[PDB]
RNA sequence: GAGCUAGCCCUGGCCAGGGUGAAGCUGGGGUGAGACCCAGUGGAGGCCCGAACCGGUGGGGGAUGCAAACCCCUCGGAUGA
RNA sequence: GAAUGCCGGCAUGAGUAACGAUAAAGAGGGUGAGAAUCCCUCUCGCCGUAAGCCCAAGGGUUCCUACGCAAUGGUCGUCAGCGUAGGGUUAGGCGGGACCUAAGGUGAAGCCGAAAGGCGUAGCCGAAGGGCAGCCGGUUAAUAUUCCGGCCCUUCCCGCAGGUGCGAUGGGGGGACGCUCUAGGCUAGGGGGACCGGAGCCAUGGACGAGCCCGGCCAGAAGCGCAGGGUGGGAGGUAGGCAAAUCCGCCUCCCAACAAGCUCUGCGUGGUGGGGAAGCCCGGGUGACAACCCCCCGAAGCCAGGGAGCCAAGAAAAGCCUCUAAGCACAACCUGCGGGAACCCGUACCGCAAACCGACACAGGUGGGCGGGUGCAAGAGCACUCAGGCGCGCGGGAGAACCCUCGCCAAGGAACUCUGCAAGUUGGCCCCGUAACUUCGGGAGAAGGGGUGCUCCCUGGGGUGAUGAGCCCCGGGGAGCCGCAGUGAACAGGCUCUGGCGACUGUUUACCAAAAACACAGCUCUCUGCGAACUCGUAAGAGGAGGUAUAGGGAGCGACGCUUGCCCGGUGCCGGAAGGUCAAGGGGAGGGGUGCAAGCCCCGAACCGAAGCCCCGGUGAACGGCGGCCGUAACUAUAACGGUCCUAAGGUAGCGAAAUUCCUUGUCGGGUAAGUUCCGACCUGCACGAAAAGCGUAACGACCGGAGCGCUGUCUCGGCGAGGGACCCGGUGAAAUUGAACUGGCCGUGAAGAUGCGGCCUACCCGUGGCAGGACGAAAAGACCCCGUGGAGCUUUACUGCAGCC
RNA sequence: CGAUGUCGGCUCGUCGCAUCCUGGGGCUGAAGAAGGUCCCAAGGGUUGGGCUGUUCGCCCAUUAAAGCGGCACGCGAGCUG
RNA sequence: UGGGAGAGGGUGGUGGAAUUCCCGGAGUAGCGGUGAAAUGCGCAGAUACCGGGAGGAACGCCGAUGGCGAAGGCAGCCACCUGGUCCACCCGUGACGCUGAGGCGCGAAAGCGUGGGGAGCAAACCGGAUUAGAUACCCGGGUAGUCCACGCCCUAAACG
RNA sequence: CCGAGGGUAGGGCCCGUGACUGGGGCGAAGUCGUAACAAGGUAGCUGUACCGGAAGGUGCGGCUGGAU
């Protein structure tokens, strides 16, 4: 539920802030933090390998339960819902009967003091976690592992969703966010419902200062460049591409297809996204 | 206005000292010429 | 060679005083319930005025300089990219 | 003898410019060979959110004392940050180390690379972050939280006593965190006192006074008081915290809950130890048995890890507490007390500057803390002043031009000029009042006006205290007084109308451009299914991201509003298991060399045989492109209409002499006395046009146009005045430049612009202050321009390669 | 080309005369007044604004008149830009 | 009080028929389309046929000259929430009524905003044909839109 | 003190006029097509939307004021 400002200033005229609603606990699980080493975008070599990264607000790494298949049986009780400035979802804090804690992505629906589960029958319910092979088609699942017990993968974004279409052998195949059609082996364990804040892409950043907020510097055109620069750069006046246009490293930018041609997940991808 | 020398000690013993000049091959060989041409200070001077 | 300068990372520090008065909240009115209106409270903001601080708009001076970029008057920002 | 040659020396310019902020000097007395310049005293001026004081860096003896003045000091010098010599820096508690981790760095394991080397988990290093025990006064020529004095404290070792399952690098807790706003109580600091202590003072008309003037504290262990922070207790279950665990986590039960208890800080008090002024007298003495009290103001500091709200969601690790593990329970740990033990390095001085960075004792630059009083609404603003610190290391005269900085100006008032450039005007606060338009916030300090001092009287409410007094804070009404003038000095918007561009705050060519450029939220296309794409790297490995299509990369456009048309023939990209071409390789018809032969060796047709290209499609917010001629209406004119040629298709809406219009000052209208600019129109748009976006748009702008009001030395048109220079005298004393010079005008001549040649003319010798016409004056081996089979950056369907990709 | 700064303006002049005005003339299709045209004459004089960077030009209000040229399209070691 | 009929409204489920696209099989020279054609599609294997799948939208027969609503309007089936309405009985209140300027709400389609969705259809647009022309009628393509949610718009031959 | 009015500044209503521009009315015999009236030769009309020299065309829904 997307909240609106007032046009008090020329910059909150367009404004909209999440209205952190499902948020019932502001402070994160101490136990559960680890210090996220910002990068500036540098790799180990100190040099730029992302463009226009850095100066961001500082952040807590929230540790989040990708396996969950840890716990099997074990059932926990959904103790909070809290901000996670890693993310665009928001993360469920868990109290495992044993005692034990850990972070979800929170889905959308899941309600404070219900329980959850993983395993091979677990209720077919918001928030469990079961092998794929064992979620009736047509379901909606997020946090997809993409291969037996390496982690969730897919469809972890406020919102985003995955949906079993059918089965074939030893895999299923899910309709990803994208729209892609892919197997997924049955063993990939996914989790009951669609991810939370789906309002999340409606909001409006509103003025430059909040992209800096989040650590994203100015981007440069590469039009408004020099030639040294830019293969749009220079020209006297504005000049349009006059040529394909194309990266900082001349390769083309418009329809030209980039994934890995021979790369062995394509026995396992039944159809490219569309639209 | 502020020019280009900024005195600092830890700076300068740490960027031409004698240590940061044996770590590594051109440094050696740095010394190894301020030697060869008789040279009294091998490294900068520097308080510590 | 990044003790100048450019970006980033870590850890600290700094921003006199005044002004405007968002949301919310409380109450009143309103209605089938409402939206909503009014008053008080409130204290938001790449908001306003202005020092420190950061700048360098116009003019004058300087021009074997006080100075290999300075001086005077004036001017921009000043809770934020 | 020349190379703008090289090195050195010495000239010229010249006794010339200058002597480094216009904060400022005068005199007396010392000293000395010598004194504007050193010392002392009195007077004067300047800083005082500093030009004062304390830290940090950096510097490295510059510190203190004696002797000294060749050089250094922009003059002088008896002086000095200078020469010589002697002295001077004292810590268990301050800072760093024998503690912790941050980025990063390094790196047993391990990974990679021709070599050199590159990575890399743990670990280690790494601080202005965490943690950790000292406050006040006195003393030296010079050090002091260091020596001394008083009162406190820490750790280590050993012993005594008491208590306990003791025990760790392992588990857990805690450490431990943002931004804005903020409560209560205090402390720092400050103001006042008719109270307390004090040397003294009465002047020049008055005052012996509730007069003047000075001062009225600081540190303190236990205890106590006030104000705050931190924290539920018990029991049972237990499968999680990579072994164990009574700890922690989870479930349940009882009890406690805005408390209380326990615990820990801050402040107050507190045995006690210190300090203690003006003035007077030679740093000292005295004052002095100094007094040390009350009221008010009051932090941004303290209690603190306090409270609230908010979104962009805010280090780690050790110390410390708890748990248990081997072990050990004659040990060990905990508490209390006692004795002993407690190392290394820094400490001088400068520190917004003459000691640091700028070649200089350089008007520049340099991080943190304190930064008093009064008045002005507030404040770190402004004026003056305290403490403290200075008068800026050449002076003395003179009172020209001219220059700089400054003040004033009759009448006019932008007539100045590219331009109101510059300078006027306006200027704070309180009150009244305030337009188009608008996205309803705004535009707005719109505009425009009124008030502003002092005196007496009446009165409202708040803080402290007590409910009162006193002090303090915000006012209200009535009557008066003075001046030209009451934000009386200083600090402090000129306003409006209307266009272009860009939505906006921001950013930029350090040092000639701050903008219309860049960025920006936002829109669209496109790539990317995760060991993602993409980027850096030979690689390993990184970034992307401990992210996962509501995400990440690339590209264009650029808030928002209304919109974004037609062309896919060429280029690009996307799709197309056919067909064409197609390299190595396969295949081996059929030839050839050689050998007596077996053979050995070579060439080799069809045919099979990828990507790419050809070919068939698609695709515009991909690169891009969006016609010509001739005719036609019952006045003329012009063509809704028609004909024809070409195209891949012939520019739609909107806009248009435009930041685009050549002809051009187009034409008409507006404004003006007059308008190549401006504004509104028209449309034969040389050469607008729809995300290199089209047309608009409230708000915004040190952007760029046009106009008006206000006001002016911009101007008619100049005058006067001030100070710093210029000028003269004493001191010190440069520079570029320079073939040599005994260096005039005209008209001619000359390589075509002559002091230097010819003819004439003019002219006694040498300076000083001034002006700039000439010496084709100086400076810089012209940037333009050309030339060189000179160089470099950049581009591409130039050539040829290489990475990378297929 | 081992540098002769280049438009316009401002300031400061000075010269030529093919004379804009003023003075002296002849001819006139010169009644007068006022013109036309030519000759002599360089002593002095030759305005203020609007537009534009402009020179120039047009325009406004005047004037006896609102002259044309040279001086490195005079004059940047004189200024502007 | 006891009953009744009904596509009245809202929410959520879910059922088959058809179209399209995709995959597999089988099969060959055309299919489509018209007044006739052409564009288009098809040997790169279409049309016609069988099996599988995906997705959206509309609910055949019943069905009517029918029913319901104040109107706009409402049609598979199921559950739940909910309105209007009629009949019986003659039990209760005791004129508590009618209309209604303003106000408030509802209001087909198309259209607008923000998300989603997109099978069929189809303004715009392209192509074929017709014609003197043909910015049409007919044919082949085809984007908004048509569908969902929330918020706007408030019109009509909103007519009996 | 109040006060006719005068002055400064800013608003509100009305009238007149304006380069150019919009459509409207009218006008004996202009140019283009033929949308409507018959099934008007595509039934008409309709609200809305988009497009086109022009009437108009087309989409969506609605009306009969439609024919056979
Ligand atoms: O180059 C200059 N002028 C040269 C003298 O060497 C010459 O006088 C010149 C001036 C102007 C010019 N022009 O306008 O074309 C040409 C040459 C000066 Cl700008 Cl330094
Ligand atoms: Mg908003
Ligand atoms: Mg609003
Ligand atoms: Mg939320
Ligand atoms: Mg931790
Ligand atoms: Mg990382
Ligand atoms: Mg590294
Ligand atoms: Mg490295
Ligand atoms: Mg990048
Ligand atoms: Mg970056
Ligand atoms: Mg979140
Ligand atoms: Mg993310
Ligand atoms: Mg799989
Ligand atoms: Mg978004
Ligand atoms: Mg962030
Ligand atoms: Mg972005
Ligand atoms: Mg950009
Ligand atoms: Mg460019
Ligand atoms: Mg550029
Ligand atoms: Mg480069
Ligand atoms: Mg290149
Ligand atoms: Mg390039
Ligand atoms: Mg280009
Ligand atoms: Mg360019
Ligand atoms: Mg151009
Ligand atoms: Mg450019
Ligand atoms: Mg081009
Ligand atoms: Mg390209
Ligand atoms: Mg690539
Ligand atoms: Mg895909
Ligand atoms: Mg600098
Ligand atoms: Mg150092
Ligand atoms: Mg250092
Ligand atoms: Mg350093
Ligand atoms: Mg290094
Ligand atoms: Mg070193
Ligand atoms: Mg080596
Ligand atoms: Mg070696
Ligand atoms: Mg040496
Ligand atoms: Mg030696
Ligand atoms: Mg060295
Ligand atoms: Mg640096
Ligand atoms: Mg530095
Ligand atoms: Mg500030
Ligand atoms: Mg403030
Ligand atoms: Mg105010
Ligand atoms: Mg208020
Ligand atoms: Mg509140
Ligand atoms: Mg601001
Ligand atoms: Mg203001
Ligand atoms: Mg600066
Ligand atoms: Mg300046
Ligand atoms: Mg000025
Ligand atoms: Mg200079
Ligand atoms: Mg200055
Ligand atoms: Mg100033
Ligand atoms: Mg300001
Ligand atoms: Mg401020
Ligand atoms: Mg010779
Ligand atoms: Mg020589
Ligand atoms: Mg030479
Ligand atoms: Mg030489
Ligand atoms: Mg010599
Ligand atoms: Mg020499
Ligand atoms: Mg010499
Ligand atoms: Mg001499
Ligand atoms: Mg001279
Ligand atoms: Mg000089
Ligand atoms: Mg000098
Ligand atoms: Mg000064
Ligand atoms: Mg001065
Ligand atoms: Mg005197
Ligand atoms: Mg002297
Ligand atoms: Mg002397
Ligand atoms: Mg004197
Ligand atoms: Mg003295
Ligand atoms: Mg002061
Ligand atoms: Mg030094
Ligand atoms: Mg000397
Ligand atoms: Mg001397
Ligand atoms: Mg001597
Ligand atoms: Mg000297
Ligand atoms: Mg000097
Ligand atoms: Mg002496
Ligand atoms: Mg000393
Ligand atoms: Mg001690
Ligand atoms: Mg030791
Ligand atoms: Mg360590
Ligand atoms: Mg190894
Ligand atoms: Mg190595
Ligand atoms: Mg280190
Ligand atoms: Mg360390
Ligand atoms: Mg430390
Ligand atoms: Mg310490
Ligand atoms: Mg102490
Ligand atoms: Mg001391
Ligand atoms: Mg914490
Ligand atoms: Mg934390
Ligand atoms: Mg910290
Ligand atoms: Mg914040
Ligand atoms: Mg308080
Ligand atoms: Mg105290
Ligand atoms: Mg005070
Ligand atoms: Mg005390
Ligand atoms: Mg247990
Ligand atoms: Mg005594
Ligand atoms: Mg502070
Ligand atoms: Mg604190
Ligand atoms: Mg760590
Ligand atoms: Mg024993
Ligand atoms: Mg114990
Ligand atoms: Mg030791
Ligand atoms: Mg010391
Ligand atoms: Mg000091
Ligand atoms: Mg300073
Ligand atoms: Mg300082
Ligand atoms: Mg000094
Ligand atoms: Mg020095
Ligand atoms: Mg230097
Ligand atoms: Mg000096
Ligand atoms: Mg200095
Ligand atoms: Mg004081
Ligand atoms: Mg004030
Ligand atoms: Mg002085
Ligand atoms: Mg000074
Ligand atoms: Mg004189
Ligand atoms: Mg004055
Ligand atoms: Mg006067
Ligand atoms: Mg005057
Ligand atoms: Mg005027
Ligand atoms: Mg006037
Ligand atoms: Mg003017
Ligand atoms: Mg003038
Ligand atoms: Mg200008
Ligand atoms: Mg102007
Ligand atoms: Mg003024
Ligand atoms: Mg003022
Ligand atoms: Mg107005
Ligand atoms: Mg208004
Ligand atoms: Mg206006
Ligand atoms: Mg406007
Ligand atoms: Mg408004
Ligand atoms: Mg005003
Ligand atoms: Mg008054
Ligand atoms: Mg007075
Ligand atoms: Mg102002
Ligand atoms: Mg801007
Ligand atoms: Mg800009
Ligand atoms: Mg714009
Ligand atoms: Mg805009
Ligand atoms: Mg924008
Ligand atoms: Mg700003
Ligand atoms: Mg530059
Ligand atoms: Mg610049
Ligand atoms: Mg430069
Ligand atoms: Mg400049
Ligand atoms: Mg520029
Ligand atoms: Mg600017
Ligand atoms: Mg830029
Ligand atoms: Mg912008
Ligand atoms: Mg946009
Ligand atoms: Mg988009
Ligand atoms: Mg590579
Ligand atoms: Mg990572
Ligand atoms: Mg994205
Ligand atoms: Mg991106
Ligand atoms: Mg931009
Ligand atoms: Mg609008
Ligand atoms: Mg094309
Ligand atoms: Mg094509
Ligand atoms: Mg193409
Ligand atoms: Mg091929
Ligand atoms: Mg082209
Ligand atoms: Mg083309
Ligand atoms: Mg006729
Ligand atoms: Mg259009
Ligand atoms: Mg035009
Ligand atoms: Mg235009
Ligand atoms: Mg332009
Ligand atoms: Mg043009
Ligand atoms: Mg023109
Ligand atoms: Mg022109
Ligand atoms: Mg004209
Ligand atoms: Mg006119
Ligand atoms: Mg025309
Ligand atoms: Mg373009
Ligand atoms: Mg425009
Ligand atoms: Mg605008
Ligand atoms: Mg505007
Ligand atoms: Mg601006
Ligand atoms: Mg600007
Ligand atoms: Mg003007
Ligand atoms: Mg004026
Ligand atoms: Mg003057
Ligand atoms: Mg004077
Ligand atoms: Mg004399
Ligand atoms: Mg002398
Ligand atoms: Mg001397
Ligand atoms: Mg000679
Ligand atoms: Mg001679
Ligand atoms: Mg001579
Ligand atoms: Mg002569
Ligand atoms: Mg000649
Ligand atoms: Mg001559
Ligand atoms: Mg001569
Ligand atoms: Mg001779
Ligand atoms: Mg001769
Ligand atoms: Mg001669
Ligand atoms: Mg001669
Ligand atoms: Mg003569
Ligand atoms: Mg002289
Ligand atoms: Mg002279
Ligand atoms: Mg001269
Ligand atoms: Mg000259
Ligand atoms: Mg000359
Ligand atoms: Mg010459
Ligand atoms: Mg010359
Ligand atoms: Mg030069
Ligand atoms: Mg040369
Ligand atoms: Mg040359
Ligand atoms: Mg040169
Ligand atoms: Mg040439
Ligand atoms: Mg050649
Ligand atoms: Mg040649
Ligand atoms: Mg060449
Ligand atoms: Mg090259
Ligand atoms: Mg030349
Ligand atoms: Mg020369
Ligand atoms: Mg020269
Ligand atoms: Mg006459
Ligand atoms: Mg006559
Ligand atoms: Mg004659
Ligand atoms: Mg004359
Ligand atoms: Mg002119
Ligand atoms: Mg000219
Ligand atoms: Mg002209
Ligand atoms: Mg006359
Ligand atoms: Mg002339
Ligand atoms: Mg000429
Ligand atoms: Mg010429
Ligand atoms: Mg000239
Ligand atoms: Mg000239
Ligand atoms: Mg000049
Ligand atoms: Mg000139
Ligand atoms: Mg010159
Ligand atoms: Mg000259
Ligand atoms: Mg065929
Ligand atoms: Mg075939
Ligand atoms: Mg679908
Ligand atoms: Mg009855
Ligand atoms: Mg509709
Ligand atoms: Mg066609
Ligand atoms: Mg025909
Ligand atoms: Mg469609
Ligand atoms: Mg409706
Ligand atoms: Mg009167
Ligand atoms: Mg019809
Ligand atoms: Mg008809
Ligand atoms: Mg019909
Ligand atoms: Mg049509």
């Amino acid at each position: 539920a997307v909240k609106k400002f007032k046009p008090y200033t020329p910059s909150r005229r367009f404004m909209t802030v999440a209205d952190f609603s499902e948020i019932t606990k502001t402070e994160p699980e101490k136990s559960l933090v680890k210090p996220l080493k910002k990068t500036g975008g540098r790799n180990n070599q100190g040099r730029i390998t992302v463009r226009f990264r850095g100066g961001g607000h500082k952040r807590l790494y929230r540790i989040i339960d990708f396996k969950r298949w840890d716990k099997v049986g074990i059932p926990a009780k959904v103790a909070a819902i809290e901000y996670d400035p890693n993310r665009s979802a928001r993360i469920a804090l868990l109290h495992y009967v044993d005692g034990e804690k850990r972070y979800i992505i929170a889905p959308d629906g899941l309600q404070v003091g219900q329980q959850v589960v993983a395993g091979p029958d677990a209720p077919i319910q918001v928030g469990n976690a079961l092998p794929l092979r064992f979620i009736p088609v047509g379901t909606v699942v997020h946090a997809v592992e993409l291969e037996p017990k390496k982690g969730a993968k897919l469809a972890r974004a406020a919102g985003t969703s995955a949906q079993i279409q059918g089965r074939e052998g030893d895999y299923v195949i899910l309709r990803l966010p994208s729209g892609e059609l892919r197997k997924v082996h049955g063993e990939c364990y996914a989790t009951v419902g669609a991810v939370g804040n789906a309002d999340h892409k409606n909001i409006v950043l509103g003025k430059a200062g909040r992209s800096r907020w989040l650590g994203r510097r100015p981007h440069v055109r590469g039009a408004a460049m020099n030639p040294v620069d830019h293969p749009h750069g220079g020209g006297e006046g504005r000049a349009p591409r006059g040529r394909p246009p194309a990266s900082p490293w001349g390769w083309q930018t418009k329809g030209l297809k980039t994934r890995k041609r021979r790369k062995p997940s394509s026995r396992f991808i039944i159809a490219r996204r569309k639209k | 206005m502020k020019r280009t020398w900024q005195p600092n000690r830890r700076k300068r013993a740490k960027t031409h000292g004698f240590r940061a000049r044996m770590r590594t091959p051109g440094g050696r060989k740095v010394l190894k010429r301020r030697r060869q041409k008789g040279r009294w200070r091998l490294t900068p001077a520097v308080r510590k």
